Order: C-alpha cells, then structure tokens, then sequence
C-alpha cells in the first residue's frame, strides 16, 4: 500500500499523459514536440525518484526499474511518431514526393490602354491560378496528416493500455 | 500555521493558475505553452511534497488526499484544453459538424451566458481572367466561412468551460477539506 | 585540475553559449527561448558553487568573483537581445525613426561593415480600388522593410562588437588568474 | 556582506526579469515564456532558501517573509501579462468592445501616460467588384481587431510603469530594514 | 549490469534524441525548442552523474570523459542548427550570396549526396490599375524567388549536416565505450 500510494500511482498518472499527444493537431502550432519532450523530462524526474528507493545491491535490475525503462521507451517512441507526423503533414511536391502508395492507403481505405488592361487581367488571373495549385498540393498533405492522426491514436491507445495492465498485474500476483 | 503557510498556500496558487488557463483565447496560440508549464510546475511540487510530508504508511494523511485531488484536477484541465484546440482545428474535409453540436454550442449556450461579453479579341480573355479571379475569391471566402464557424464554436466552448471549471474547482475544494476543518 | 575540470570549464562553456543569441535572427522567434534557458543553467551553476565553500565572510573567493562578474555580463546580453527585438518591430504608427538613427544604421554602419453601362463603370472602379489598396500596402511595406534592414544591420554590428568584448574580458581575467 | 552577495544578488536579477516581461511587445508571442519562466525562478529561490533558515515552527523568519512577498509580486506580474494577452487577441467574432474601455484606455489615459501613438464586360466587372469587396471586408475586420489590440497595448505600457515602481520601492525598503 | 541499466541507458536515450532535431524541418518553428531542450536534459543529467559516481579527485572517470564528449557533441549540433535558421531567413536586400557559396552549396555538394532524395474617362484608370495589379504580382513573385533561394540553401545544409552528425555520433560513442566495456 505504501508503494502503491507513494510511487506507483503518481508515476502511472504522469506517464499516462503521453497518450494525449494523439489528439493534438499535426501542423505548426500543434506543438506535438513541445508536449512530448516535456513529458519525457518528467519521466527523467521519475527515474531519479526511483533511484532513491531501490536496494543498493548491483547484481540485478529490480522489476520496478525494468518497468520504468519500458514505459520511458514507449513514450519516446510516441514523441518520435509525433515528430514524423509533423514532418509528413508539412511536405511539399518540391522537397518530397507523395508516392501513390501512401495516397491509396490513406486517401483510400482510410486603344493601347485596352490591350494593356486585358493583358494585365490575364496575368493577374494566371498568377492566382498558380498560387492556388501550389496551395492545393499543400492541403492534400495536411489531409494525409489528419488520417495518420486517427490511425496512430488507435495504435497508441491499445499499446499503452495493454502494456501497463499486464505488467502491473503480474506484480500484484 | 507552519504547515499552512509553507505547504498549502503554494498549492492553492497553482490550482488557481491552472484554472485560469481556460480564459486564454485559442487564437493566441499559447494554450499548450501555458498548460504544459503548469503541468511541469505541478510535477515539481509533487516532488516537493514527498520531500516535505512524512513518509509514514499507516494511513493516508489529509495532505495526501488533497494532493491526489489536485493532481486529478490539473490533469483534467490539461486534457480538456487539448480537446478544445483539437475541435477548433477540425478539418471540414474529413469531419462534418454534427447537428446537435451546432444546435447546442452555437445557438443556445451562448445566449444563457449573461455575465459574459461574447458575441451572441484579347479583351475577352482579360474579362474571363477577371471573372476567374472573382470566382476564386468567392470560393476562398466560402472555405474561410467554414473555418471561422469552427473557430466560433471553439470560442463559445471556452466561455462555457471557464464558467464550468471555476464551479468545479470550488466544489471539489470545499468537499476535500470541510470535513477535517470542522473536526478541529 | 579538479576545479578547472569540474567547475570552471562547464560554466565557461555554458556562458559562451549566450553569445549565440546575437547571431540568431530576430525573425526566428526564438531569441527569448534561447536566452532564458541559458539563464536557468546559470542559476543552477550558482547553486552548485555555493555548496563548495565554507560559510566564512572574510572575502569572496576569486572564482566567486569571476562567477559574479560573468553572470552579470551574460544577463546584460540577454536584456539587450530583448531590447533589439523591441527595436526591430517598431512601426510608424507607434515610433518615430529619427534622423540620427537613419544616418547611423542605414548609411554609415552598412558601409563600414561591408554589408551586402454603370455596372461596367463600377467594375472599373473595383479594379481601380484593388490597385489603390495594393499601392497603399506597398508604401506601408517598404517602411516596414526599412525597419527590417535596421534590425539586420544591428545583428551584424552586435556580433562583431560583442564577441570580441567577451573574449577580451575573459582573457585578461584569466591570465591574471594563471599568474597566481 | 555575505548575505548580501549570496542571497540578494541572485534575487535581484530575477526580479529584473520579471519586470522586463512587461516591456516585451504582445506581437512577439513570448509573454508567457518570459513570465512563467520567471515564476520557475521564484520557486527555485524558495528551494534555495529552504536549507538556510532555522527549523522551528513558532514563526517565520523575515527572509522567508521577503521571499514570499517577492513571489506574490512576480505572480501578479504573470497574471497581468496573461490579461494583456487576452485583451490583444480579442475580435468582433468573440467580444463586443464596450464604451467605457474605449473611453478610458484610448481617449484619456495615453496623453496622461505620455504615449500619444456587353454581357462579358458586365461579368468581368462583377468579378473585379467582388475582388475589391473582399479586400475591403478584410480591411474592416482587421481594423476592429486592431482597436482591440491597441487597447491591449496601452494597458501593457501602463503595467510596465506601475510594476517598475512597485518593485523598486518594495525591494529597497525590505533590504535596508534587514540590514539594520 | 547495475551500472549499465542505471547510467548508460538513459544516456543512450539522450544521445539518440540529440541528432533527431536535424531531421525536423525548419518550417515547424521548433528546431531551437527541441535542441535546446535536449541540451538542458543533458545538463540536468550531469546532476545524476555527480550524485551517483564516486567523488574522488585523483583522476577523471571513464564516464566523466564520456559525458564531456557528449557535452561538446550536443553543443555542436545546436550551433549548426542555429546557423541554418539564420541562413534561411537572410534577406536579399542586405545579404547578397557570395559567388563561392553559390558554387559550392548550391551546385557542387547537392550532386554528391546520393543517399538523400532532396531535389537538386474611367476606362484609362481601369487599364492603368490592371497593369498595376499585374506588375505588383510580378514583383511579389520576384521577391519571393530570391527569398526562396535562401530557403533552398538552408534546406540543403540541413540534409548534409544530418548525415555527418549521425556518423559522428556513432564513431565517438563506440570508441569511448567499447574499450572499457570489454575489460568488464
């Protein structure tokens, strides 16, 4: 009961915060990396906290230390995946290439004054057209990012729940 | 007196701040700034409390109880703030606003928020070009209107949540401590 | 050797990182971020050093004097970074660009630092309105570009003025200290 | 002397930070960074003081009283920054600007505070007119928004000055009282 | 085994995170955020070393040398990140690209980066206004092209530095650790 109330429960609460990053938007201003790296900093604090409670013999790693390492690593993976989503959503036809594979997977299953005036109107319309094309590509890449958000949300929920329950019901038995 | 001043008051202050985050408009992109810095301050204060209170295990102290409620309080706040941000930046291409969301949060709820102040030859080619620019502007304005509707919904959620979270902070605060206060 | 390795070199490096603030452009909105984290690490070093010495008050140790002085210098750099962003973002509607500033920062220093049928009538009226708005925005923008250029030239001049100052201050103090 | 250095100097530099946050322009998007990072400093100073004051629970030493006063001042500076940012980011789509705010903060206070600032041709004409209209609509929306943000600006200046006075006077008084 | 899990694993995480910033695009305003936060994490870790390892002054421990290496490593990565962001925002009006810079970083080196996939009455007033609009678009596109050339240089710099930094991380780590590890 002492370990549950003072170490286990506070640690679990903080660590469960990493699953929130899947409901942040995957574009500039979403601050997936801000959040995730801050959660990782709290996890470091937990590692320091645990160093103060386990026994001083150095022949094995305690079970609780194993578990902390595992959850820290899973959190790190999810920060990596947030960063990858940001990279994917801000892509452009110029820097990268949107393979049709990705598109199927995500967008599928889941007087001289008159002549100069007319020339300038035509040029104005053409420039607007060009700008709109470029933009259209950009919004395609934003929509892919939003699909990836949904999919990764479900993966992360499942993984965290399962992992935690099993590891902390082994100790209770 | 020693424990009040040295322990309880800082915790009150941090509770207040975390509660304040809900008055910050989403258009100022600093909701995640504020909420994650509050969370880190709370984690540190967990550290503090374990440093300070005794390490007995017979029974949960009053400060233990209060610390747990405070931790849940902060966590809830943070999660709903993320929720609002996510709602506001909701893509119309992949999502469609449910009718009941629009009816409840845009039409009726803002009206019952009385104390608030929130709103309740080549000439033919030239001519064709001009027409194309105008119609493109039309379409951009339509897209922008849908985006602005989403932002409006976020704003009216913030107002309502500001009310609601002041109420929750009060209720919980009174319940946690009144029993023991009267006991003394 | 113990103090040089454990105490002096980490602190010195960390402080040196404060000079990078001046080479980071104002447009990249991360001057404050960078400077405030530097300040936090310096706080931590101060906490570290307080624990290493006795509580006597006969005199401040030499390494303590040097830490005090160098922290204070660094804090002056942070404050100046903030001031520079304040200057860069001033506009005609809020500030006055005096002649002295123009002369100094747009002519002299850039050179010294070697810097590099009524319906149709209403439609004609609407196109003329578009052009009028575009012209207004251009004058507005070129004054705002003046301000931009001022900031850039301040960056360059600040680097060239601050890095040598930090270096000379440090060299002199430390050669004095090597002769002890 | 010992106490002056080891406690008062670091404290001072953190008080200067928290004051400086009110000179940062709201457009920078850095007020919450500065202010909350100042709050982290203050809580760090409380940790710093823990291991120097006597462990008895009859009363509170004067140095802890001064730290708590300084902590509360810094908090209030944060708060007011967050208010100013709320004001700056208001728009007609969210808020209706009241008459009293406009009268007090835009008309009256600034002077006192010293601030003082053929079918086809018809078709194409309709398209041009629409373009112009869009332009103008955006301008009007921005103008209301800028009135909000101007109100924010003038409140930020006023807080700057007030906090500077308040911090200087209180710090001085406390310190002389302690060193007598 | 006790020292590995208690010391080296956390240090491995931090080292790995360090280089991750260089794959993050500059478009997301968070390259300095991420790298500076990694640096701070390492500086905080120096507490852990100091609190764990022995406090003898006779000589520098193996993990002392390794942590000094890691300090310098991190600080180099962050300096280059700042450099590239500075270069990306350079303005044509003030800064004109030197010829050698263009020859090397825009023409030569991008070719020899095989692994990367980076590319290598009123009528007169109306007519004059139309012409004005078209020339203003001309000008906008030109200033954007210049600025785009600066952005392109920054992006190529980032790619190259990613590859170099991952290699240097690896090399330095192996050399520092294997040699002692085999003795155990």
């Amino acid at each position: 009961l002492f370990y549950i109330i003072n170490i286990i429960a506070p640690c679990v609460l903080i660590s469960s915060l990493v699953v929130l990053v899947y409901f942040l938007p995957a574009q500039a201003g979403g601050q997936k990396c801000t959040l995730s790296i801050s959660v990782l900093l709290a996890q470091t604090i937990f590692l320091f906290l645990i160093a103060q409670k386990v026994p001083e013999t150095s022949l094995n790693v305690p079970l609780i230390g194993k578990y902390l390492i595992f959850v820290m690593f899973v959190s790190m993976l999810i920060v990596m995946n947030c960063v990858i989503v940001l990279n994917v959503s801000l892509r452009t036809p110029n820097t990268h290439s949107l393979s049709e594979k990705i598109k199927h997977l995500f967008l599928g299953f889941l007087a001289p004054e008159i002549k100069s005036c007319v020339e300038a109107c035509n040029f104005i319309a053409k420039s607007t057209k060009e700008q709109n094309d470029s933009g259209s590509e950009n919004e395609n890449w934003v929509l892919i990012g939003k699909v990836i958000d949904k999919a990764c949300f479900w993966i992360a929920l499942l993984l965290f729940s399962i992992g935690t329950l099993a590891i902390f019901l082994t100790g209770h038995f | 007196l020693y424990f009040v001043v040295n322990v309880i008051i800082p915790c009150l202050l941090f509770s207040f701040l975390t509660g304040l985050v809900f008055y910050l408009p989403t258009d100022s992109g600093e909701k995640m700034t504020l909420s994650i810095s509050v969370l880190l301050s709370l984690t540190v204060f967990l550290l503090v409390i374990v440093e300070l209170i005794p390490s007995t295990s017979s029974a949960v102290p009053l400060i233990g109880k209060y610390m747990l409620f405070t931790m849940i309080f902060v966590i809830s706040s943070i999660i709903i703030t993320v929720v609002v941000i996510n709602t506001h930046h909701r893509s119309p291409s992949t999502h469609t606003m449910p009718q009941w969301v629009r009816k409840i949060f845009i039409d009726t709820i803002p009206n019952v928020m009385f104390f608030s102040t929130m709103k309740r030859p080549d000439v033919k080619s030239a001519i064709e070009g001009v027409k194309y620019i105008a119609e493109h502007m039309k379409s951009d304005e339509e897209s922008s209107n849908a985006a602005e509707e989403w932002k409006y919904v976020a704003m009216v959620i913030d107002h309502i949540l500001l009310c609601v979270f002041m109420l929750i902070c009060i209720i919980g605060t009174v319940s946690v401590f009144a029993g023991r206060l009267i006991e003394l | 050797l113990f103090y040089v390795i454990n105490f002096i070199t980490p602190c010195v490096l960390i402080s040196f990182l404060a000079s990078l603030a001046f080479y980071l452009p104002a447009e990249s909105g991360e001057k404050m971020s960078t400077a405030i984290s530097v300040l936090l690490a310096q706080a931590v070093f101060l906490l570290l050093t307080s624990q290493r010495l006795p509580e006597t008050a006969l005199a401040v140790p030499l390494i303590g004097k040097y830490l005090m002085f160098i922290m204070s210098l660094v804090t002056g750099v942070i404050v100046n970074c903030g001031i520079v962003l304040n200057f860069h973002f001033r506009t005609p509607s809020t500030h006055v660009l005096s002649t002295r500033v123009k002369q100094i920062f747009l002519e002299k220093l850039p050179r010294i630092l070697h810097m590099s049928h009524d319906e149709i009538k209403s439609g004609i009226d609407s196109t003329n309105y578009i052009v009028k708005q575009i012209k207004e925005k251009n004058a507005y923008d070129e004054e705002v570009g003046n301000w931009n250029l001022v900031g850039q030239t301040i960056d360059r001049l600040s680097m060239f003025i601050i890095t040598p100052v930090m270096v000379l201050g440090t060299i002199f103090i430390f050669v004095m200290g090597n002769f002890n | 002397l010992f106490y002056i250095v080891y406690t008062i100097i670091p404290c001072i530099l953190i008080s200067i930070l928290a004051i400086l946050v009110f000179y940062l322009p709201p457009d920078a998007g850095e007020k919450m960074s500065l202010s909350i990072s100042a709050l982290l400093a203050v809580t760090v100073f409380l940790l710093l003081l823990a291991d120097k004051v006597p462990e008895t629970s009859l009363s509170v030493p004067i140095i802890i009283r001064y730290l708590m006063f300084i902590m509360i001042l810094v908090a209030f500076s944060v708060i007011l920054s967050v208010v100013v940012l709320n004001l700056h980011h208001r728009s007609p789509n969210t808020h209706t600007m009241p008459n009293w705010i406009r009268q007090i903060f835009i008309e009256t206070l600034p002077p006192f505070l010293w601030i003082q600032r053929p079918q086809d041709l018809k078709e194409a004409v309709e398209a041009i007119k629409y373009i112009a209209e869009q332009l103008e609509s955006a301008s009007e929306f921005d103008d209301l928004k800028k009135d909000w943000q101007y109100v924010a600006m003038v409140a930020d200046r006023l807080f700057l000055y007030v906090f500077f006075v308040i911090c200087s006077i209180g710090t001085f008084s406390i310190f002389l009282d302690a060193s007598h």
